């Protein structure tokens, strides 16, 4: 709830050297949460943890490409 | 093993010729290419 | 970095690299011993006019030279695997840094807080400042806080590369579409050098890595100034 | 259902295949398909080695399960002995 | 004159023409892919077919007409064909490994799911199930053909072998139609890549196996096979069962499990 | 399994012909009916220019470079969408 | 049939040792020279 | 007659001779490429150009040495000459298919040379990893010509494997079991099994690379959901068996050479030697990902591959100790072939031991893609496979030709080569431990001394190669014809004389069952 | 169809010294010449194509 975020913590779901899915899942979670909120009227502030984690872990170019595809209607993950 | 003496003995002079020709066949063409390398790179 | 006429590993800069040095010393002793034993036995077999050319029974001695190597292998595998799982242990980093390989340079992203990223290219030999190292210096070094556990994530935006820093015991391949993780902890301030370690085309030899390890407060102010 | 029309080997085998077939039926092995069985191999009862010439290579497995085979030319004439075990062999040219 | 049972083969040009046909086909594919030209490739395919025709023609001359296939020679050819099929199994194993690697760990670009986002797989209960019944049925009819030959029954051998070939052709025509009708293509990411390269090499082997069965059909029409000596038929049947089993693995893996 | 059938005594040509006509070809006939019965075109889905599909890293060595080898205009969109 | 015996079971003649020297010189020399001339070819392209 | 005999051959000896000539020519190519590598590295700075031309040379060096020199010489050359003679067989099972295995290789080599002449060559490494080898970073025909070169070499060896397995299983005397066949014959049979199983997987992988390059598949391209690392698995699933394919016939020849020049009728521990070769063959299929310890694999997979790789030391150690036990008590003949074999035992052991260092995935993080790997594999290849080739060549040259070498010149040759290869590769251990990467055209200044020494070593090896050509010339020039060969009772391939007649064993050996 | 294998066996066993690939008659020689001409001519053509492809073309 309170902050003091330094970086993304160890996540038992992604314990190995390949962290691709950790970046991906947190990106999906953020945007899923955000869509849920901006609808029912509430606050994207509750989505903030996923946003910090995926920003920490994900290469800038991956985020940028995924953002471009969401705007294009070509993003292949479910949000 | 045992063997007959050479049917066509190759004297020390003949061996020196065969060895010299063999070495030059490897060294001259590669030496030419490497000597002219700068010529190749500059071009 | 390596120094002239170096025979062995660069001095360890991280505890894991120290562990690897001791494990290598252990394994090399065994390597020396077995090589020397084989050379000695060869010379022993070849230095007598005594003969024994009739059929020799093999069963008894094949026990020795199966069981003895099996024991030796176990004596290598035990410390080997201990270090392997140590290098894998959970550590809780304070900082995550990404590096993306490119033809032919590295970029770095420090996006825990702000969007900080930059490119890091080899200094051309003609532009080295006096005393700087040919093929090793970069224009923008990877500044990092010393004495802190850092998560490095490695990828590529084109072909394969591999991000290496021998004195920290690090080498993580840079693969497009993949985010590989390693952890980095320097016991000391200083400058630590590595080189691209997967063939990647025309300037594979010329895209090095330079870490600059400094106290946290210097790293924080550097970070802020790089925005 | 049933019916015929497929030739048999008896009808249609030819060449070497047919020679081997006809010899097998007579119990003969001119093309060396079978391993010969050893005699006692004494000078009185030597292994008899057929040949179409006046020498043939013998391989001697001196003892059962030896992995080393001992090879030598056997020549027409007096029986010869394996150089390792001394078992006798005699050439029978034909 | 020999007194062993093995075959000393006359000196032959077909190894060299085969090797050269391989040079022409591969340099031809390079020319097609990079220099917009089919010329070398068509020469290579032509000399390849000529080589195979004359080489296997000569094997028939050597065996049916000259009698060089003693039992020892046949036994070697049995091992040869079994080893060849084994190498073919391992070739397919590489494509199945590619398929499982990609489908068990679908990457973000696919949507992180299998089948990928945007891929609409064929229904495995429609034509793919039909093609499974077709190849299984052909495995039954080729077994009938084999037993008819061993029992000396020329007419039913020919009938059963003709039914087998017809089924092979049916499969190929069905597969060609399904290729045309498929809404995904070989360029549709790793789903299309694995689907068409794996089933494509399988289809090539069905065509090869059907051709081999057709060769056996015409040899049988010419009375080449005896009721006890017919290795070309046995080899074509083994190869045919291999094509059937590869199909079953493709059906379960790619069409059914991968759908 | 023993399947559910029954014979042997002797596996022979007659038995395998029995299996061919009594089990194998009837099964093919059934599947042929099932299939040519569920044919009839599916609605082609909306075109979406997904970046993992319609891959073009090099033009194909035939046609205009942009059509797959067994391109079906009805159901195979180009990278820019359905043609004509 | 074919020739049998030393010097006859090979595709090259050993009847004259100097002709043989020339042939061997061309044979091994051409293999050793080829990479140098391919490097030159690639350098003189760009 | 010349065309019938040499282009249309169905004869195992003549086809063996063709392979030996082809491999010798390839060896000159491979040596030239190796000298270009070491000339580039022999002083700091840039000699030839940037890493593209440099790594075209490196890539070709490896393909030539592996596929056109070692495999044709060991399997096509010694295998075809010796295997039928050692089992008393009248030829190979498929004598005409055998000829096509040979004639596929000049076309395969032509394709490799074409790859280096068109565009900028294939500067990929002999591993040909994407995406560097893909159609964006290596656009144009060079990599496709390389792939096709490998396809043809692969077909050649797969058909050869079928031939050798069938011949060895089916064409022995009816009394001779598999446990009465010589160890070289075993070594070729096991190598052929490895070829049969591994090369189709390589063919699958490089075909997928070909379609990614030309048919818009994406097996290895993340944009389509593919994975570069899948290629690495398929490649190394072949590539580790391949190094055992490169050494196993060498092990077989070493067994025969050590036995012969020890004056022994048999190798020590025959069934142990068979067991060890089979064990090595089997274990060589379950270790491939030790080529992939830095790609990001899970820790338990790294632990498995570390352990499984190390186990192969046990059967290999049985072979080394059994060679030493064959020497034991011998009437040692210090022939040139014996010197090659003794150098083999020792230097192969050294390279096997640095391979065990590398099997430790934790240490391999720091050693991978450095010259420590280069040092490992040149001890087992340049001082293992090559020493077995030279030993077998000098031992059996009088059988194949009917003429003797000059033994003094052959010992001089061994001496020069032994100095050259050790000066070349021993310092590369230092360069590896201290961090010099693979596939570099230039290096930081600190690495200069050992790179200078290593390059000087490579020139000494060049002098040995030139001297080998002269030595073969001198033998054919002098025509000293063989008379008597000892130990024919346990070396059947000599028993038909030197050279043996075109047809041997027209009448098979007599071997009874007892 | 009638079984004419016996007459093929006589033909291919005739003591005429011909290798099996030519032993059927003049048709064998023609097909052989066609095959070998295509192979050698095609191989020369591939070498020309390599010559062409080995150099830059504007
Ligand atoms: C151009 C190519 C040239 C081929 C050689 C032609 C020589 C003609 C000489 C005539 C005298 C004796 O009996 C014989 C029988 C010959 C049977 C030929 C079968 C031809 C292939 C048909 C394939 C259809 C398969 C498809 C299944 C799916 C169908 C989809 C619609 C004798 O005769 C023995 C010779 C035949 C043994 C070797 C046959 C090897 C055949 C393969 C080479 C061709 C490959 C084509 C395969 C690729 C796909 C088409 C006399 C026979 C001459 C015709 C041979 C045609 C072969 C093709
Ligand atoms: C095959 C030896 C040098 C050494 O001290 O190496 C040390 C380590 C690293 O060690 C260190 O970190 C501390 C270094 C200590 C510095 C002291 C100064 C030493 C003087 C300089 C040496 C000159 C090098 C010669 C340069 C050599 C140029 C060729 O390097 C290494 O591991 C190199 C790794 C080699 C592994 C292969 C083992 C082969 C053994 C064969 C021998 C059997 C019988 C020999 C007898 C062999 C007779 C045949
Ligand atoms: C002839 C070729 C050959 C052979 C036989 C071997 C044999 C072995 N190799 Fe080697 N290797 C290569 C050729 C070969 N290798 C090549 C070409 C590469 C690089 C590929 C590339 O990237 O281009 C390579 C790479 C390579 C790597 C990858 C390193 C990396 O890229 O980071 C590894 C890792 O485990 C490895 C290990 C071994 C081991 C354990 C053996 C074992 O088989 C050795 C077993 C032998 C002994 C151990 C010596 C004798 C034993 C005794 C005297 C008994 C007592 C010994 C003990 C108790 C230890 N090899
Ligand atoms: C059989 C394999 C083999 C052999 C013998 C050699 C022999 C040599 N190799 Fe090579 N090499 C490789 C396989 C081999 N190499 C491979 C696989 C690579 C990795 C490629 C990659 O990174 O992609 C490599 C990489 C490699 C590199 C690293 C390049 C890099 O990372 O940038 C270097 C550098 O010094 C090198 C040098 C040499 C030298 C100086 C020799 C010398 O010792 C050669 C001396 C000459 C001989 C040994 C003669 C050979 C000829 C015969 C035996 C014919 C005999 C004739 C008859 C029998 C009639 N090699
Ligand atoms: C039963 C019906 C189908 C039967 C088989 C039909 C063709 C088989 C041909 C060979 C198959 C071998 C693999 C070739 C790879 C691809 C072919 C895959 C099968 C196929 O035909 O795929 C087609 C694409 O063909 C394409 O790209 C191009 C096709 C032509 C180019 C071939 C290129 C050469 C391939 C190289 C072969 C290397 C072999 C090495 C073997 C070495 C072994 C040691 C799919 O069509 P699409 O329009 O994309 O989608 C359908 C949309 N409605
Ligand atoms: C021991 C062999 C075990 C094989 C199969 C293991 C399958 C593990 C996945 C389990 C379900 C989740 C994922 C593994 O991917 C993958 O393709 C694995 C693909 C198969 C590679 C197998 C290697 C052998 C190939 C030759 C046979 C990451
Ligand atoms: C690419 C284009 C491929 C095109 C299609 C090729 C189709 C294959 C046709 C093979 C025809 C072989 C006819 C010769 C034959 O079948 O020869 C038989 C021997 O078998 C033998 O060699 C068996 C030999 C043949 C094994 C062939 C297996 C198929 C190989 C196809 C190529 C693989 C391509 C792989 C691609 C990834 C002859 O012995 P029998 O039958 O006992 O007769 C003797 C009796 O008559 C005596 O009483
Ligand atoms: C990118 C494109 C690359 C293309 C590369 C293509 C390269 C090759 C061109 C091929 C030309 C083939 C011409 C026909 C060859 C027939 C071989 C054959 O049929 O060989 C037979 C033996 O192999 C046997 O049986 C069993 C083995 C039969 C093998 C048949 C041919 C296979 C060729 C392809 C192999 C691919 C392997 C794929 C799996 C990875 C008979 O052996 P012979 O010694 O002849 O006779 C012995 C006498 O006693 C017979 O009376
Ligand atoms: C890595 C393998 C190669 C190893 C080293 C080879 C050792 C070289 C042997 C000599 O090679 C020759 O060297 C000459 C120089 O000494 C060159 O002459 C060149 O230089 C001469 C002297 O300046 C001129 O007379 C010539 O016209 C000019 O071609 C000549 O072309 C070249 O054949
Ligand atoms: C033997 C190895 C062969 C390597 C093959 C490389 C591929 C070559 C095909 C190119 O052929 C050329 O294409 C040109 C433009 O289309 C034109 C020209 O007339 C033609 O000849
Ligand atoms: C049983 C078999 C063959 C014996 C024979 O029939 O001659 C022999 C040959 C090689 C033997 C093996 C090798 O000598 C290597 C190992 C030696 C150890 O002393 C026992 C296990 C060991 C793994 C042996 C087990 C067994 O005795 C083997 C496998
Ligand atoms: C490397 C290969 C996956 C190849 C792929 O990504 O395509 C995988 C598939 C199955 C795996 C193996 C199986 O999961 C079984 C074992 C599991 C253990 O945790 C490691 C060893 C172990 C023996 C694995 C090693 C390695 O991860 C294997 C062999
Ligand atoms: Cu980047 Cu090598
Ligand atoms: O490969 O070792
Ligand atoms: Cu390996
Ligand atoms: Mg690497
Ligand atoms: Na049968
Ligand atoms: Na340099
Ligand atoms: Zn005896």
């Amino acid at each position: 709830k309170i902050k003091n975020y330094q970086t993304a913590p160890f996540d038992s779901r992604f314990p190995n050297q390949n962290q691709t899915r950790n970046c991906w899942q947190n990106y999906l979670d953020f945007h899923r949460c955000e869509k849920a909120m901006t609808a029912k009227g509430g606050d994207v502030s509750v989505c903030e943890w996923y946003r910090r984690v995926y920003k920490s872990l994900c290469p800038i170019s991956w985020v940028s490409t995924w953002d471009d595809r969401r705007a294009e209607g070509t993003f292949p993950g479910k949000i | 093993i045992t063997a007959k003496p050479a049917k066509t003995p190759t004297s020390p002079k003949e061996q020196a010729i065969g060895l010299s020709v063999t070495f030059l066949s490897f060294l001259l063409p590669a030496g030419w290419v490497l000597y002219h390398l700068d010529n190749y790179k500059k071009s | 970095m390596a120094y002239p006429m170096q025979l062995g590993f660069q001095d360890a800069t991280s505890p894991i690299m120290e562990e690897l040095l001791h494990f290598h010393d252990h394994t090399l002793m065994i390597v020396f011993l077995i090589s020397s034993l084989v050379l000695y036995i060869i010379s022993l077999m070849l230095t007598t006019k005594l003969t024994h050319t009739s059929t020799m029974d093999a069963q008894e001695v094949e026990t020795i030279w199966t069981i003895l190597p099996a024991i030796i292998l176990i004596l290598i595998a035990l410390p080997s695997l201990r270090i392997l799982y140590m290098m894998d242990e959970i550590n809780n980093p304070s900082l995550t840094v990404k590096t993306m390989g490119h033809q032919w340079y590295w970029s770095y992203e420090y996006t825990d807080y702000e969007d900080l990223s930059f490119d890091s290219y080899m200094i051309p030999t003609s532009e080295l400042k006096p005393g700087e190292l040919r093929l090793l210096e970069v224009d923008n070094r990877v500044v990092l806080p010393m004495e802190m556990t850092i998560r490095m994530l490695v990828s590529s935006e084109d072909v394969l590369h591999s991000w290496a820093v021998p004195s920290l015991g690090l080498k993580t391949d840079a693969i497009p579409g993949r985010l590989n993780q390693t952890t980095l902890m320097s016991s000391r301030p200083g400058l630590y050098y590595g080189q691209c370690s997967e063939i990647c085309g025309s300037n594979h030899s010329f895209m090095p890595i330079v870490l600059e390890l400094v106290p946290l407060k210097y790293f924080e102010k550097w970070s802020a100034s790089m925005l | 259902a049933s019916g015929g029309g497929v030739p048999t080997d008896e009808e249609q085998a030819t060449g070497l295949e047919r020679e081997v077939m006809l010899a097998a039926r007579k119990g003969q092995d001119p093309y060396n398909i079978l391993a010969p069985k050893a005699t006692s191999g004494t000078k009185e009862d030597p292994n008899l080695v057929p040949s179409i010439t006046n020498k043939r290579i013998v391989g001697c497995i001196c003892e059962e399960d030896n992995s080393t085979v001992i090879w030598f030319w056997l020549h027409k004439g007096e029986a010869q002995r394996c150089p390792s075990c001394g078992t006798h062999y005699k050439l029978v040219p034909h | 004159h020999q007194t062993h049972a093995y075959h000393m083969v006359n000196p032959s040009p077909w190894p060299l023409t085969g090797a050269l046909s391989a040079l022409l086909m591969t340099s031809g594919l390079t020319m097609w892919f990079h220099f917009n030209s089919m010329t070398l490739l068509m020469i290579g395919l032509t000399t390849n077919m000529l080589t195979m025709y004359q080489w296997w023609r000569d094997v028939i001359r050597e065996s049916t007409f000259q009698g060089h296939h003693t039992p020892a020679v046949q036994k070697g050819l049995r091992y040869g064909m079994i080893l060849f099929i084994i190498s073919e199994v391992l070739f397919f194993t590489g494509f199945f490994w590619a398929f499982y690697h990609s489908s068990l760990a679908p990457t973000p670009e696919l949507g992180g799911c299998w089948p990928p986002t945007g891929i609409h797989p064929l229904n495995p209960l429609e034509v793919p199930l039909l093609n499974t019944s077709v190849l299984l049925a052909s495995g039954v009819s080729i077994t009938w053909a084999h037993h008819s030959l061993m029992e000396g029954d020329r007419k039913h051998m020919l009938q059963a072998l003709f039914i087998t070939i017809t089924l092979g052709v049916y499969f190929t025509l069905l597969q060609a139609s399904e290729y045309y009708e498929a809404p995904f293509t070989i360029s549709d990411g790793v789903y299309g890549s694995t689907f068409f390269v794996a089933t494509g090499f399988h289809g090539l082997h069905v065509i090869i196996g059907s051709t081999f069965l057709i060769v056996c059909f015409f040899r049988q029409l010419k009375f080449h096979f005896t009721s006890n000596h017919h290795f070309g038929f046995e080899a074509a049947a083994w190869y045919w069962h291999f094509v059937d089993v590869v199909w079953l693995f493709l059906y379960v893996s790619i069409y059914w499990w991968g759908s | 399994a023993s399947a559910a059938k029954g014979d042997h005594g002797g596996t022979g040509a007659r038995t395998w012909r029995f299996l061919t006509f009594g089990l194998a070809l009837p099964s093919v006939a059934l599947c042929t009916l099932n299939s040519w019965l569920h044919s009839g075109h599916r609605e082609r889905p909306a075109f979406i220019p997904y970046h993992h599909l319609r891959i073009r890293t090099k033009p194909f060595s035939w046609g205009d470079g942009n059509h797959t080898f067994f391109h079906n205009p009805r159901v195979n969109p180009l990278p820019t969408g359905y043609e004509k | 049939h074919y020739e049998e015996g030393p010097g006859k079971n090979i595709p090259f003649s050993v009847e004259n040792k100097w002709r043989l020297l020339a042939m061997m010189t061309l044979f091994f020399g051409s293999g050793f020279a080829a990479p140098f001339f391919i490097v030159r070819h690639q350098l003189l392209k760009k | 007659m010349f065309i019938n005999r040499w282009l249309f051959s169905t004869n195992h000896k003549d086809i063996g001779t063709l392979y030996l000539l082809f491999g010798a020519w390839a060896g000159m190519v491979g040596t030239a490429l190796s000298l270009l590598i070491r000339a580039e590295l022999g002083q700091p700075g840039t000699l030839l150009g940037d890493d593209q031309i440099y790594n075209v040379v490196v890539t070709a060096h490896a393909f030539v040495m592996i596929f056109f020199m070692v495999m044709p010489i060991m399997i096509g050359g010694f295998g075809n000459w010796l295997v039928p003679l050692m089992i008393g067989a009248p030829d190979m099972a498929f004598p005409r298919m055998n000829n096509m295995s040979f004639w596929l290789l000049p076309p395969s080599f032509l394709l490799l040379l074409a790859s280096s002449m068109v565009e900028a060559g294939a500067g990929t490494g002999w591993t040909v990893y994407p995406p560097l080898a893909g159609n964006l970073a290596h656009a144009g025909a060079s990599v496709d010509l390389t792939i096709f070169s490998l396809h043809l070499a692969g077909v050649s060896s797969i058909l050869g494997a079928i031939n050798f397995i069938t011949t060895i299983i089916n064409m022995k005397p009816p009394a001779m079991s598999q446990y009465q066949t010589p160890l070289f014959v075993w070594s070729v049979m096991i190598t052929a099994v490895l070829l049969l199983l591994s090369l189709p997987v390589l063919a699958a992988g490089i075909t997928m690379l070909l379609t990614d390059r030309n048919l818009n598949t994406t097996f290895f391209d993340p944009a389509g959901g593919g994975d570069p690392i899948l290629y690495q698995h398929l490649f190394w699933f072949f590539g580790h068996p391949e190094v055992y394919i490169l050494i196993l016939p060498g092990f077989g020849m070493i067994s025969h050479i050590v036995t012969y020049y020890s004056g022994k009728k048999e190798p020590f521990g025959y069934m142990g030697m068979v067991w060890a070769m089979m064990s090595i063959g089997f274990l060589g299929f379950i270790v491939w990902a030790h080529h992939m310890f830095t790609v990001g694999m899970d820790v338990d997979t790294r632990a498995y591959f570390t352990s499984a790789t190390m186990i192969i030391a046990i059967p290999t150690g049985v072979k080394v100790f059994s060679w030493l036990a064959t020497l034991h008590g011998g009437n040692i003949k210090w022939s040139p072939a014996m010197m090659w074999a003794l150098g083999f035992i020792f230097l192969f052991t050294v390279g096997g031991l640095t391979g065990i260092v590398l099997a430790n995935s934790s240490l391999d993080i720091v050693l991978h893609d450095t010259y420590y790997v280069v040092a490992h594999f040149h001890y087992v290849l340049s001082m293992g496979a090559v020493f077995a080739i030279m030993g077998g060549f000098v031992h059996w040259f009088p059988l194949f030709s009917g003429y003797t070498l000059n033994d003094t010149w052959a010992k001089i040759h061994f001496a020069i080569m032994f100095v050259g290869v050790n000066m070349t590769f021993f310092p590369q251990h230092f360069l590896g431990l201290s961090g010099m990467p693979r596939r570099y055209s230039d290096y930081p200044d600190a690495y200069t001394m050992w790179n200078t020494i290593s390059s000087m070593g490579s020139f000494i090896s060049l002098t040995a190669v030139m001297l080998m050509v002269f030595i073969i010339w001198e033998a054919f020039a002098s025509k000293r014809e063989v008379l008597t060969v000892d130990l024919t009772t346990t070396n059947l391939e000599w028993l038909n004389g030197c050279p043996p007649p075109y047809h041997t064993f027209e009448e098979p050996t007599y071997v009874n069952l007892k | 169809f009638e079984n004419r294998v016996a007459e093929k066996q006589k033909l291919f066993q005739e003591d005429n010294g011909l290798p099996v690939h030519l032993k059927g008659g003049a048709t064998d020689n023609i097909l052989y010449r066609v095959t070998m001409t295509l192979c050698l001519g095609g191989t020369l053509y591939s070498l020309y194509c390599l010559g062409w492809a080995s150099f830059p073309h504007k």
